[PDB]
């Protein structure tokens, strides 16, 4: 646990620490395959770029330079394949969790460490709240809310 | 001399593979024999023509 | 080989390129490892803390 408990936190302050050590894996398997896919399209790049200045002239016979800006175009969108897995599991990685992204009083630590939590679990880490625009839960009966309401047609009168 | 137009065009971009990277020195070097091949028949050509 | 420019220079970077990618790929897999490892510390179940049972 990354806070001090009752304190104010603001948004995205990243104060509970779940463990990363299965997360920081997959995010070692994604951005691997990034790299993989890049050195993979960084080739396919250079395929292009080798065969653009033979472009008009000799031998490179457009499409066997459109089979390689096949190649190029091809693997840069499995780059954006692998960035945006990474992408997903940097959002599995950096995302333990403090707090909701409001910003507001944090409560008790309901959590504490070492206790295993669950992907959405049933019950709550800690609950940050926010104060200074409150809410009431007024709880109108419902003969009034009728009849108040058939009192705009006698009166009300609610202005402006 | 229509292979001079061929096989020097042959040469003209197996040293412009090279430029860029596509070949080893061998297919240039090759290349360039197989053009001079072509010298010492085109110009046995224009020796068996006078 | 390049150093006597006796291949291509794209053959190298194509074997460039596979060499960086399988290299990207061993990572993708003791990244594998790394996700098998650590059922391996989940199983023989660690007291994430001490103190008393």
């Amino acid at each position: 646990r990354n806070f001090k408990e009752g304190s104010d936190i603001e948004a995205g302050v990243s104060l509970y620490q779940i463990d990363p050590a299965t997360y920081q894996a997959t995010y070692d398997s994604a951005k691997g395959d990034l790299a993989k896919a890049q050195a993979a399209a960084n080739i396919a790049q250079l395929t292009v770029n080798r065969y653009q200045k033979l472009l008009g002239t000799q031998y490179i016979s457009k499409q066997e330079y459109d089979q390689a800006l096949a190649d190029a175009q091809q693997a840069n969108a499995a780059v954006t394949a692998a960035k945006a897995a990474v992408e997903t599991a940097r959002i599995n990685l950096a995302y333990t969790k403090v707090t909701s992204p409001i910003s507001g009083r944090i409560g008790k630590s309901n959590v504490t460490e070492g206790a295993l939590v669950q992907n959405g679990q049933a019950t709550a880490l800690a609950t940050v709240q926010q104060l200074d625009p409150i809410y009431v839960d007024v709880t109108q009966s419902s003969n009034d809310m009728m009849r108040l309401k058939q009192e705009l047609a006698n009166g009300t009168l609610k202005q402006e | 001399q229509a292979q001079k137009e061929a096989i020097y065009r042959q040469l003209d971009q197996t040293t412009q593979r090279f430029n860029v990277g596509l070949v080893a020195i061998t297919d240039v070097q090759n290349a360039r024999a197989q053009y001079d091949t072509v010298l010492a028949n085109e110009v046995t050509a224009r020796n068996n023509l006078d």
